[PDB]
């Protein structure tokens, strides 16, 4: 269970960053969901990537790839 | 006992294979 | 030239006493085409990446799987391996 | 009281005790009816969105398509492809389910009728059934017919181009008077792509009272006419000096 | 001598669109990263830019999730952002 | 005999093959591939007509139209995932009210 | 004497039974020559003297056509996010900036 | 002003297809806008594909490329 280790101040400041002035008390386990489909989309892609590269190590390219598949397009990592 | 108009399907005919 | 003759094939089998207008023939020949490039287009990115000169069936397998959802990869990726089992054998 | 007899009997003009000097009438007859009407074309069927069990009925049993329907809601009737088939009771129109009607005398205004036991909300009566006249003979008639020197006059616009003659042929539905405390009502029901005229009740009404309703009020000559009833607010006379139709 | 509700709060927003920094801790994601990806495929290893991708890429996922729902929160005239909110961004966004 | 015979498939595996070398995707496409590609696209196939006539004997037809299409993908939980950006023509829409607008 | 009228009906059964009609049917739904007009004048703006098939204004009616329908689907889920039933033009351009137009 | 030639009740008609019950009086006038801007971009990639293909007719292909070009996979007229 390490979804929980996403805290409450995290997601407090990513809020703050996003504009949110006053935040109720159920938006937490709505963006631990959300966020836990993200990462279950992309590490699944790039796991699919680097099962068939024929290799032991997810590198970044890999992930570059699978952000790429999805229409993120991240920049900074080659 | 009862049928709806044929006009509906008249608009699109079938795929002629030749 | 299309897949209009063979579309009938296919559907004759599944559904026996049934017919099929043209526009809807044309809506498959449209699909048939769009995925063909989807999986194509996939299986030409995934060779660029490893500098491999080629396309081959484990190619066509992983543009199989990143494309199609859970379940109905898996069935694709059955019926093309009794496809290729049964093409050597 | 009412006494349904074909045999023609010996009362001139009041239809109290003896009904049978005009003819009564089913469903309503048509003249100039042409094929063109959105019948068969788009209104081919209406079905209801229904999953029903239809196996459990006089225990844990819920009647089928009440008013949770999506035809219900909208003022139409079902057909005969419904997923219930010979239980749903929105075909109410084409089971002829009425309900208990007698026409007696309750004041001098005229004949009329009175309710036989209690009678909910919401609840059908009976039907509108007349004559269906049509642009052309609406205007002789009504000029060959008031010099006749008549009292009722049985007109009912079903819209701006049809009015319906209950005069010659009519059923039960023909002696309901007017009062401004109306108890029924009249709503436009849509059965087989055909409107239909029919009557509900608003609220409970009690063993032997009175079930009339509501006009929407309208001169055609000079004349006027006033009511008898007087519960209220009676205005009796029409809307002033108004024209419209 | 207190602030009255709202003066820290747009503080707060003031200084996190001013700062550049990463919100989320790196050992708890890393801890959930390395626990999502074995059920993929067998002896998953990891390089480090793969994770400070991960990372990136998810906190502007959730940024950018949350502006719209500030906006769905101030079209239903409140201040409170509330999970109806974001199903409906996540609704009319196309998830 | 033919390779479609071989495999025992229906759609055509030269025109696939001569597809994969003329549309310029490697300098190379290799071979169990056009078999491959043929039986995916044959499941995908049936599959869609499939869904299609059974929409279509759902309401008393016997030849699959434009709408007996669009109610088989739209009715479907990951032929919709798959076609969610694709507009088909003649097609329509799904018949749904939201429940705060019925009386 | 008079002839009387029955009823009218409340506001929102006709609306209903029209939402049923216009999605059970699949056609047109807007005029064609109107529109055959408007491409035209539209297309003047680009090149002068073109020339158009029909089945080229027909794909530009039916993708016009499904726009706005998916269009007024999210408006709808606004208007009803909005708590309201009347569908007001900040419903239209909440969707626009949601949806990333 | 052949904008004004897309009527009251065909944006209504529309809006009945799309599941909406009651409408307000300017939906007409940000529908048009709207259409327009929409028709406009279509048609300025599909006349941007007829000259570069030397033609003077606008084909079907042409106006097919262009919402793929897009996004809106067009079935039908291929």
């Amino acid at each position: 269970d390490n979804i929980q280790g996403i805290t409450k101040p995290a997601i407090r400041r990513l809020a703050r960053r996003g504009g949110v002035k006053r935040i109720s008390g159920l938006i937490y386990e709505e963006t631990r969901g959300v966020l836990k489909v993200f990462l279950e989309n992309v590490i699944r892609d790039a796991v699919t990537y680097t099962e068939h590269a024929k290799r032991k190590t997810v590198t970044a390219m890999d992930v570059v790839y699978a952000l790429k598949r999805q229409g993120r397009t991240l920049y900074g990592f080659g | 006992a009862e049928e709806g108009d044929s006009e509906s399907e008249i608009e699109d005919e079938t795929f002629n294979p030749s | 030239e299309s897949y209009s003759v063979y579309v009938y094939k296919v559907l004759k089998q599944v559904h026996p006493d049934t017919g099929i207008s043209s526009k809807a023939m044309g809506i498959m020949n449209s699909f048939v085409n769009d995925i063909f490039e989807r999986i194509a287009g996939e299986a030409s990115r995934l060779a660029h990446y490893n500098k491999r000169s080629t396309i081959t069936s484990r190619e066509i397998q992983t543009a199989v799987r990143l494309l199609l959802p859970g379940e109905l990869a898996k069935h694709a990726v059955s019926e093309g391996t009794k496809a290729v089992t049964k093409y050597t054998s | 009281d009412d006494f349904r007899d074909p045999q023609r009997w010996k009362e001139c003009a009041k239809q109290g005790k003896m009904p049978c000097y005009f003819d009564l009438i089913e469903e309503n007859v048509y003249l100039t009816e042409r094929k063109k009407n959105k019948s068969h074309r788009d209104i081919k069927r209406m079905q209801c969105e229904c999953t029903p069990l239809s196996k459990d009925e006089r225990a844990q049993g819920e009647i089928a398509c009440g008013e949770d329907c999506l035809n219900r809601l909208l003022m139409i009737e079902c057909s005969s492809r419904c997923p219930n088939g010979d239980y749903c009771s929105n075909r109410r129109f084409q089971r002829k389910q009425h309900a208990d009607v007698e026409v007696i005398l309750t004041e001098k205004k005229g004949w009329g009728l009175r309710a036989a036991k209690d009678l909910p909300s919401n609840t059908f009566v009976l039907e509108y059934c007349g004559e269906v006249l049509d642009h052309k003979e609406f205007k002789a008639r009504v000029k060959e017919y008031a010099r006749n020197k008549n009292i009722h006059y049985y007109f009912m616009a079903l819209k701006n181009d049809e009015i319906i003659d209950a005069t010659q042929k009519g059923n039960c539905s023909r002696f309901m008077n007017h009062s401004c405390e109306p108890n029924c009502e009249t709503q436009k029901w849509t059965v087989n792509g055909q409107l239909r005229v029919g009557f509900f009740t608003t609220k409970l009404v009690p063993s032997g009272s009175e079930l009339t309703f509501d006009y929407q009020f309208q001169r055609y000559g000079k004349e006027a006419q006033k009511c008898f009833c007087g519960s209220a607010n009676c205005r009796g006379y029409l809307g002033g000096e108004n024209r419209v139709s | 001598h207190r602030y009255r509700p709202g003066t820290v709060a747009l503080r707060e927003i003031r200084r996190y669109q001013k700062s550049t920094e990463l919100l989320i801790r790196k050992l708890p994601f890393q801890r959930l990263v390395r626990e999502i990806a074995q059920d993929f495929k067998t002896d998953l290893r990891f390089q480090s830019s793969a994770v400070m991708a991960l990372q990136e890429a998810s906190e502007a996922y959730l940024v950018g999730l949350f502006e719209d729902t500030n906006l769905a929160a101030i079209h239903a005239k409140r201040v409170t952002i509330m999970p109806k909110d974001i199903q409906l961004a996540r609704r009319i966004r196309g998830e | 005999k033919t390779r479609s015979s071989r495999a025992g498939l229906q759609f055509p595996v030269g025109r696939v093959h001569r597809l994969l070398r003329k549309g310029n995707y490697s300098e190379r496409v290799g071979a169990g591939a056009p078999v491959y590609l043929a039986a995916v696209l044959e499941y995908l196939t049936a599959e869609i007509l499939e869904l299609a006539g059974n929409a279509a004997r759902d309401n008393k037809k016997t030849r699959i139209i434009p709408r007996h299409l669009q109610l088989a993908i739209r009715n479907d939980e990951e032929l919709n995932k798959l076609l969610g950006r694709v507009t088909i023509a003649q097609g329509g829409v799904l018949p749904n009210i939201q429940a705060v607008l019925l009386p």
